[PDB]
């Protein structure tokens, strides 16, 4: 809209109230919108005896389909964007300019990988808000999309020459942060919940739980034509917004069909005093904050009057 | 609140012939419905579910049919071990409320047969307790339709007698069915004579069968 | 498959409570939802409720909601159905019925509202009469001659009847017993024989009620 | 250093509690600082660790600010410093498992002598004292010996192991058979 002449800002993605926002706001969309069969959340304010909070309610079968949704200002302050083409989210930003909203956000609930979202300028950049400390999620940005259709059939397939293409440049970025010495090596999630686990979103209204392991098995620095992810729909979910659980009606449709491009990855370090001279990345993600977060790195909203 | 309607209550069949039996339900419950066959003295045995899913162990013989508010059951051509009650269930809603028909009898269809009457007076144990029961039984008849009623002394009795009747004979097909009148000692010393008199198709005229009483 | 076993037959005062239980074996238990189904002496099936096991949450009928509780043990594979504040009108044989679900563990759940297996049912009667032996009293005897054994004034059900220690099973009819309005039940049974075996053989009725543990021989002659 | 002492096929609960009523993102690792177990928002994550299979929390108490590690079936290599960060806060636990078994069978002959066995952990020095059923009672540090049992040390023998001030109790049934003199 405006770009400051001469303005250097201080951003910080990791603790950003428009990254709160959102998350509040995306979690009431899904309250109004989605009704599962039955939802559980506990209550064990403590008594002692537990007392499980159980919801049943009338469960229709509706096709979810994530509109982009804009942020401006909020009341008495204004939006800072920072236009540093490959802007590491933070830091000083000397390129700044005030504008009206932000732009459109698909606000995508998913595992593992970001679909559908935006892509870095230049070149693939990763983020984190310690990369020291090996708890705390890497996002991934790329600059090229990857292309991974998926069917209520039971799988989804992404071209294997195109997913080569972009670990290469992901393991390129990885060592460049942890030491141009490293083997790079990628590997399956080592477990949790199964919306963690797997690659997990939703298509046609229903949850995919798809297994990300021919995705993330290769070493770096150290049949082959489509790769074919084997796929699950699921009924009875773990709830993403609190700690509870979900159940919803089995599928209504025989043709659930979903193309998406994977635009970031959201990846964990193994951490430990292993001396090897090699980093093991898997696929994470869970707190949708770090989804929103890629999208919301560059703008800060600020006090004005 | 879906109620399940099952017509008929009753249905006769000759053995090795065709039965259908139907369902309505009070609103659509698309085709969530489930049939069942229970015979007496045991559990419900599912047939059908989803309408038109034979369950495992079903012979080919059963089939359903239907969606919405309208179901058939058909029986192709019907075995022996065929013969019971049959219930359907709907299974839509949600919260679950889920309910049943109120059942369809399905019976052998023989010829008639007329019933063979006995009367017992009461035994002299039993009057020697201070009551006094008196026992009509109406043996292996069909179809069954029987009317039962006591006279005592001519004047027709009402209130005092209950009925029971077996359920349809394995091998001739048949039924019978018991009449019990139940007096004190003191009332029933206070009357002559003790009549059953039975109606049925299988019989001309209105049989009677008596005792005087001493 | 799973198999359902029933716990064995209730007698209670109006007002009391009652718990039946139904162990399931055979298969994995979190992958079955189960149900409790009642039926009145006479009367049709009526659902009474339905716990999704995995879930540990339960569903009743409009009707009873607020005195009926379903509940699972997964520990020991069984389930129990609760029901309070007893009316005379809860009489009726319970059953325990359940579906396979789908791999449940696994997120997979179908919510099946229909009932595949089924236990063998458990008998609940809820009466303000006490328990007592019937009297069993002759039924004393053309080319065939009827004869039987009158069932008088016990509780509860059941009671079996047999001719002879079982010797004799052809021409038997034993009645589904009859509430009589003391509260206490009637039946009569009876056998068809030839008229020319009176006086040469004997005729005795066996009787036997397990709940008062009652056990009669009666022997029915001519006079 | 707070000591936590743990049993050999037993489970164990680590507590890590948070200065307010609230889920927040919380991580255990273990003293080479292996991922153990954590949170991401309101699902779990395991780690590459060996509890792996055997590490759980209890979500049910996130929302009250409490985020325990929870290990079942503990083996001896358990043993270990773990470390709840959660809110920039570091709070440590030193896990000990100890198992403590007979060498020979329980079946015994009046006479005979019984050997109990302390399985510990590397780095650790505990005091085990033993107790029979009649009294008689035994202290050693890894291996205890009664030389000969008397009939009446049949039945439950009670041992306490010490170390670092804490101590665990095990119980151990021995049967020591009769005979006709
Ligand atoms: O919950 C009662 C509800 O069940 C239905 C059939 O699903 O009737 C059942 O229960 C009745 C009352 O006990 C019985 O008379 C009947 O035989 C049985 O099917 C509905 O009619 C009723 O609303
Ligand atoms: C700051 O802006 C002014 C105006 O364009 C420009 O002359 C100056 O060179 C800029 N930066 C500095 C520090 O000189
Ligand atoms: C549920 O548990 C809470 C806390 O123990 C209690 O206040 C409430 O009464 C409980 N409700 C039931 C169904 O007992
Ligand atoms: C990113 O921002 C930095 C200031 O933090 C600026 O110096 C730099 O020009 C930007 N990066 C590039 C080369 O685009
Ligand atoms: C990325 O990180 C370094 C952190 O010390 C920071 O100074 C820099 O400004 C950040 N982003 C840019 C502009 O490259
Ligand atoms: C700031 O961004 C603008 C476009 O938004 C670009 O034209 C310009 O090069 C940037 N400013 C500088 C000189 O870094
Ligand atoms: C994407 O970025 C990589 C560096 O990570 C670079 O090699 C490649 O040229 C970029 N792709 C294009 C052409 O946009
Ligand atoms: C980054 O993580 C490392 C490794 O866990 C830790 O030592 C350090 O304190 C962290 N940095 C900050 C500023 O929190
Ligand atoms: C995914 O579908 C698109 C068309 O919608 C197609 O162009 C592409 O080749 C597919 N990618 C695969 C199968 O990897
Ligand atoms: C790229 O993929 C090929 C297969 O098409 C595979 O053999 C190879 O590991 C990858 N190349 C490298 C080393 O980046
Ligand atoms: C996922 O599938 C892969 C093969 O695609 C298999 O090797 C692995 O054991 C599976 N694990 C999960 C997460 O179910
Ligand atoms: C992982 O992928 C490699 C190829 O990079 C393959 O050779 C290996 O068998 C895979 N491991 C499995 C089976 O998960
Ligand atoms: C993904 O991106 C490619 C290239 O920009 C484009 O051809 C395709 O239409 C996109 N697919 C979807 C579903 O957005
Ligand atoms: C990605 O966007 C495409 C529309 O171009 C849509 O078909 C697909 O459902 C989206 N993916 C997800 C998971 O929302
Ligand atoms: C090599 O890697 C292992 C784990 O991958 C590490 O523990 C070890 O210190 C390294 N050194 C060896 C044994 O080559």
């Amino acid at each position: 809209e405006v770009v400051l002449v001469n303005v250097t800002e201080n951003f910080n993605m990791w603790k950003n109230d428009m990254v709160e926002q959102m998350h509040e706001d995306i979690c009431s969309l899904w309250d109004q919108s989605l009704k599962p069969c039955v939802k559980l959340t506990p209550l064990c304010v403590g008594a002692g005896s537990c007392n499980t909070s159980v919801i049943t309610q009338a469960c229709p079968k509706v096709s979810f389909e994530p509109i982009p949704i804009h942020y401006c200002a909020p009341a008495g302050f204004a939006i800072l964007k920072c236009n540093n083409k490959t802007f590491n989210g933070t830091g000083p930003c000397t390129n700044v300019s005030t504008v009206q909203c932000t732009h459109g956000i698909r606000p995508v609930v998913s595992s593992q990988l970001l679909l559908n979202g935006s892509l870095a300028e230049e070149e693939v950049v990763i983020r984190s808000v310690n990369f020291t400390d090996n708890a705390k999620t890497i996002i991934v940005q790329l600059n090229t999309s990857v292309e991974i259709n998926c069917t209520g059939a039971g799988h989804c397939n992404i071209a294997r020459a195109k997913w080569n293409n972009t670990l290469k440049q992901i393991a390129s970025k990885l060592r460049e942060q942890f030491g141009n010495n490293k083997t790079i090596i990628f590997k399956q999630s080592s477990g949790g919940d199964p919306e963690i686990v797997t690659h997990w979103f939703n298509c046609g209204g229903e949850f995919f739980y798809c297994n990300s392991t021919q995705l993330f098995n290769s070493t770096w620095f150290n049949g082959s034509d489509t790769i074919t992810l084997p796929c699950r729909i699921k009924q009875i979910i773990n709830m993403w917004c609190k700690v509870g659980k979900a159940m919803y009606a089995p599928p209504i449709s025989g043709q659930i069909r979903c193309s998406s491009n994977i635009t970031g990855l959201l990846l964990t370090r193994d951490g430990g005093n292993s001396n090897n001279e090699s980093e093991i990345f898997r696929p994470g993600g869970g707190d949708m904050r770090d989804n929103w977060r890629s999208e919301l790195y560059k703008y800060k909203v600020v006090k004005i009057e | 609140d879906i109620v399940m309607t099952q017509s008929p209550a009753t249905l006769s069949v000759s053995p090795g012939e065709r039965a259908t039996l139907s369902c309505r339900a009070s609103e659509s419950v698309s085709s969530d419905l489930a049939w069942y066959q229970q015979k007496p003295g045991q559990a419900p045995r599912l047939l059908i579910y989803g309408a038109s899913t034979r369950a495992t162990g079903v012979p080919a013989r059963f089939s359903g049919s239907g969606s919405g508010a309208e179901f058939t059951l058909t029986i192709s051509s019907l075995q022996s071990e065929d013969f019971a009650v049959y219930y359907c269930q709907q299974y839509n809603n949600w919260p679950p409320r889920y309910t049943f028909g109120q059942g369809t009898r399905l019976e052998i269809k023989r010829t008639v047969a007329a019933p063979s009457v006995f009367i017992f007076p009461p035994s002299d144990e039993q009057l020697k307790s201070g009551t006094a029961s008196v026992v009509c039984l109406l043996n292996n008849f069909y179809p069954r339709e029987a009317k039962v009623q006591w006279k005592v002394d001519n004047a027709l009795q009402s209130g005092n007698s209950q009925e029971s009747v077996t359920e349809q004979d394995s091998k001739d097909s048949t039924y019978s069915l018991s009449s019990t009148l139940t007096l004190s000692k003191a009332d029933y010393e206070k009357h002559k004579v003790y009549a059953c008199e039975v109606t049925h198709q299988g019989l001309s005229s209105p049989v009677t069968k008596s005792f005087n009483r001493g | 498959e799973v198999q359902l076993v029933e716990s064995g037959a209730e007698v209670k005062k109006p007002g009391s409570s009652v718990k039946v239980s139904c162990k399931a074996s055979g298969d994995t238990f979190i992958r079955y939802s189960f149900t409790w189904v009642r039926q009145a002496p006479g009367q049709g099936l009526e659902w009474m409720g339905r716990i999704i096991t995995i879930l540990d949450v339960a569903h009743y009928a409009p009707h009873l909601q607020g005195r009926v509780t379903i509940t699972a043990d997964k520990s020991t594979s069984t389930v129990y159905l609760e029901l309070r504040n007893l009316r005379s009108d809860d009489t009726a044989v319970y059953f325990c019925a359940g579906v396979y679900e789908g791999e449940a563990d696994e997120g997979e759940y179908d919510n099946n509202g229909f009932l595949k297996h089924w236990g063998q049912g458990t008998l609940v009667t809820v009466s303000s009469a006490s328990t007592k032996g019937p009297s069993v009293f002759p039924l004393a005897p053309g080319g065939t001659a009827a004869l039987g054994c009158l069932v008088k004034d016990y509780f509860p059900e059941p009671v079996t009847v047999s001719w002879n220690s079982g010797a004799l099973t052809s021409g038997v009819h034993t009645f589904p017993a009859v509430l009589q309005s003391s509260g206490l039940y009637s039946l009569s049974s009876v056998v068809t024989v030839p008229s020319s075996s009176l006086g040469t053989q004997t005729y005795i009725c066996n009787v036997n009620h397990k709940p008062s543990n009652t056990k009669v021989d009666k022997k029915v002659e001519p006079k | 250093k707070k000591v936590v002492l743990g049993k050999k096929g037993d489970t164990v609960e680590l507590t890590c509690t948070a200065s307010q009523k609230k889920s927040i993102q919380f991580h255990w690792k273990n003293s080479n600082q292996i991922k153990i177990l954590g949170n991401q928002g309101s699902f779990l994550t395991k780690g590459p660790s060996k509890l792996n299979d055997r590490a759980d929390s209890r979500r049910s108490l996130w929302d009250q600010g409490n985020f325990p590690l929870i290990i079942k079936n503990l083996k001896i290599e358990d043993s270990d410093t773990y470390i709840c960060e959660v809110e920039d806060q570091k709070e440590e636990v030193q896990l000990l498992v100890f198992g403590l078994t007979a060498n020979s069978d329980t079946h015994l002959l009046q006479g005979q002598s019984l050997t109990l066995t302390l399985e510990s952990p590397p780095g650790s020095s505990p005091s085990v004292q033993c107790r029979s059923p009649r009294g008689k009672n035994i202290q050693g540090g890894k291996t205890l010996s009664v030389s000969q049992l008397e009939l009446q040390d049949s039945g439950t023998w009670t041992c306490t192991v010490l170390q670092n001030q804490k101590k665990v109790e095990f119980k151990i049934d021995i049967v020591v058979l009769a005979f006709q003199k």
